[PDB]
């Protein structure tokens, strides 16, 4: 029961700088490509003082 | 010494108690003394009041105290493992604390230690059979310029002897409180060999007072 | 002046410390107290911050800042949110038990402390945090606080003045780290006594999220005296900035050990051989002095016999004044177990939120376990040198230096010793 396979490009995996690069790396060779626009985190707005609030709901209750 | 709770038959979730309509009343002081929409800073007062009332703190008070002042009872857990001053186990009537830090430590309470286990026979930490002493060791309470020094309850009994906290002992088996001060010559922080200074009279009201007040 | 030391007794602000007068209100108004109160209250907290600012104060706590910046810093209008003084009686440090007297014996000179304070920044009320062991000095102290509620000196039109003040006692329940004034805060709302960090600042978000400013109970019983005598003659005392007096309390192996007021500049030699009957087995029998209880590291006889007591001199001599302790341990005591039990008794009292503490107090326990025993290798006391530079400068409170510091001076005052001990117990055992 070992894991037998038959598709040769099975364990191929891409390195490319940005995005331009690799839609012409794959439009060059013919390959049908999907793309997934990169997801960057908001920025959040940190505050220490939020938790020793006085009149707030962001008072923690344990620390 | 253990910061974890198993449900024993004597200390349970379902153990009876409740506060006296005194303390009910103690209790409303306590949170009228607080501002309002901070009910929780009467967490650690109001829980005190509970052990005034039994002697050492089941897992009854810890839900009680949760419910009266609608806080997660897992803070009220925080703060009774945290502090050292609320007795989680059944302590005796009397609560011996002997101080034995460095101040102190430097003054010979081993000598006063000694004395407890070679009379009461118990050890550090262990119970009499009629469960109305506990020995306990404990950090600086205070009053170094009076080492050695014990306390019982709420009392202090400072600059003691072998004999004189066997004589306390004694007269605690008696049922007598005894004076809760300095046994040695001295009154409460002075030196013994005499006052070094305040001997004068005081000069009373408006000494020296700056002009235009 | 050149020479300090020897205080007038009619320059001492705590009359009636050893307990030798009434303590009630009778007592205190017929040694001076609550004197024309209402004019400080009248004449602003500008002028009061600048009667402090004169009189060159600084913290009494164990810190030495500034008390004039330090009560300036409230000095803006309010925004919404009350302000709150909080004065601070935990008293877990060892070597140290003046406020314990100034509480059970002088309240009210605390009492007028606290409004006078609370005046002086517009705090709408005050709290006083005392130990929770401390059963009859707080019982004391909320008789002194009944009595000047009944006699209208606060409460509603406190003192005839129209600013109304109102004085709390919060009891604590047994802790060192509580003495902290962040963990203090956090131990009135309900919390853990652990820690804030800081920004935010006291100041600006303290208890209750209000503006809080935390001071020690002696620098707070001062300021009437300060308000009432004048900047000038509390500026008097000893060098500049280290102006006042100070509660000493010498303690260990002394003849006498005790609490006295005393100059600020006087020489550690000569206040114990005055005040305190000196050493036993006479002056040359003196091992080690600690200065100031167990935040700062100890001192040995060779720098102990010209040295000055103060914030300045002390810290020249790579040690601190603190909190005004004087320990001393003369030549028939194991230092190493001294220093033992000292860290010890940090490891039983440690808040353990911030991890350098948590970890390197525990094992500078294990170390000096380890150095008592004598098992141990000369290398390994520079590593523990190392640790306490691990540790001394990445905490959040200050806790992890009053732990490193008299590591540090017990290895570098005592490093022979030390290398005595593990030698000898390489040859006998091995
Ligand atoms: N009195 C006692 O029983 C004990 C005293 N200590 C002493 O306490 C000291 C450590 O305590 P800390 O007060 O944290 O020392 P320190 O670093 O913080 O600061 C002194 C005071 O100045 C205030 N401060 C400084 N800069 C400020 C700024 N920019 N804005 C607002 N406030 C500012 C702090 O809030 C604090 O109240 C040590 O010197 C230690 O020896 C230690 C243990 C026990
Ligand atoms: C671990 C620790 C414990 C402290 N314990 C006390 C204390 O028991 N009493 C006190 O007045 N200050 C204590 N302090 C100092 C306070 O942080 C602060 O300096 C004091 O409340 C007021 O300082 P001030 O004299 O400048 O007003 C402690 C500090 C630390 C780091
Ligand atoms: S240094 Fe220690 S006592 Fe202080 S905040 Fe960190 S863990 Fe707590
Ligand atoms: S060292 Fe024992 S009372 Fe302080």
């Amino acid at each position: 029961g070992w894991a037998s396979t038959a598709d040769p490009l099975s364990n191929l995996v891409l390195t490319f700088s940005t995005k331009e690069d690799a839609i012409a790396f794959a439009e060059k060779n013919g390959w049908s490509y999907d793309v997934e626009e990169r997801k960057v985190p908001k920025p959040k707005s940190k505050s220490y003082g939020a938790n020793f609030s006085w009149n707030k709901r962001t008072r923690v209750s344990t620390k | 010494a253990l910061f974890v709770h198993r449900d024993t038959p004597k200390n349970n979730p379902e153990t009876p108690f409740d506060f006296t309509p005194e303390n009910y009343k103690r209790i409303e002081a306590i949170v009228k003394n607080y501002p309002e929409g901070h009910k929780a800073a009467a967490v650690l007062p109001v829980l005190d009041l509970a052990q005034r009332q039994n002697g050492w703190l089941p897992i009854s008070a810890m839900n009680k105290v949760a419910e009266i002042l609608q806080v997660p009872p897992m803070r009220v857990y925080e703060v009774a493992t945290f502090y050292t001053m609320y007795n989680r186990k059944p302590v005796g009537k009397y609560h011996i604390q002997v101080c034995t830090t460095t101040p102190c430590m430097l003054r010979n309470s081993d000598s006063i230690l000694e004395a407890i286990q070679k009379k009461l026979g118990i050890k550090v930490g262990e119970t009499t059979p009629d469960k109305l002493f506990t020995l306990i060791e404990v950090e600086c309470l205070g009053a170094c310029v009076n080492a050695p020094m014990v306390q019982i309850n709420d009392n202090y009994y400072e600059d003691l002897t072998p004999k004189d906290i066997e004589e306390i002992i004694d007269e605690l088996k008696a049922g007598k409180i005894p004076k809760p001060g300095p046994r040695s010559g001295r009154f409460s922080c002075e030196p013994a060999g005499g006052l070094t200074s305040l001997t004068e009279p005081p000069k009373g009201p408006g000494f020296g007072v700056q002009a235009g007040l | 002046k050149t020479s300090f030391g020897s205080l007038k007794d009619e320059d001492r602000i705590f009359t009636n410390l050893y307990g030798r007068h009434d303590w009630r209100l009778k007592g205190a108004q017929s040694r001076g107290d609550w004197y024309k109160t209402k004019e400080i209250l009248l004449k602003g907290p500008d002028w009061i911050l600048g009667e402090v600012k004169t009189s060159g104060l600084r913290g009494r706590g164990g810190a030495g800042f500034p008390t004039g910046l330090k009560w300036s810093f409230m000095n803006k209008p309010s925004d919404g949110r009350p302000k709150y003084l909080v004065v601070n009686a935990d008293e877990g440090e060892p070597g140290t038990c003046k406020d314990r007297e100034i509480i059970r014996h002088d309240p009210h000179k605390l009492v007028e402390g606290c409004l006078v304070g609370g005046r002086a920044m517009g705090a709408r009320a005050a709290y006083i945090y005392i130990r929770g062991e401390f059963y009859n000095e707080a019982s004391n102290l909320q008789v002194a606080i009944r009595e000047a509620y009944e006699a209208g000196l606060i409460g509603k039109n406190a003192c005839g003045s129209g600013y109304d003040f109102d004085v709390f006692v919060v009891r604590g329940a047994g802790a060192y780290i509580c003495g902290e004034e962040t963990a203090l805060i956090e131990s009135i709302e309900g919390k853990q006594g652990k820690p804030r960090l800081k920004p935010p600042f006291p100041a600006d978000v303290g208890v209750f999220g209000c503006p809080t400013t935390v001071a020690n109970v002696e620098t707070v019983a001062v300021s009437p005296t300060i308000c009432r005598r004048g900047g000038a003659w509390f500026a008097s005392f000893g060098r500049e900035r280290n102006s006042g007096t100070k509660l000493f309390n010498i303690s260990g192996h002394v003849n006498n050990p005790c609490t006295v007021e005393e100059e600020m500049s006087v020489p550690l030699k000569e206040l114990i051989e005055k005040h305190a009957g000196g050493v036993t087995g006479g002056w040359d029998n003196l091992l080690a002095v600690i200065p100031g209880g167990s935040s700062t590291p100890l001192i040995p006889k060779s720098v102990c016999e010209t040295v000055l007591m103060d914030f300045d001199a002390l810290i020249q001599a790579q040690t601190g004044l603190g909190t005004a302790a004087v320990i001393v341990m003369d030549r028939s005591t194991d230092i190493v177990k001294a220093i033992a039990r000292l860290i010890e008794f940090y490891k039983h009292e440690s808040c353990g939120q911030c991890t350098p503490c948590r970890e390197g107090v525990d094992w500078m326990n294990k170390v000096m376990a380890r150095f008592v025993r004598g098992d141990a290798r000369p290398a390994e006391i520079d590593s523990l040198w190392e640790i306490s530079k691990q540790i001394e400068g990445h905490t959040i409170c200050a806790l992890g230096d009053g732990a490193a510091w008299p590591v540090q001076g017990l290895i570098r005052h005592f490093r022979p010793e030390l290398e005595e001990r593990m030698q000898r117990f390489a040859q006998q055992h091995q």
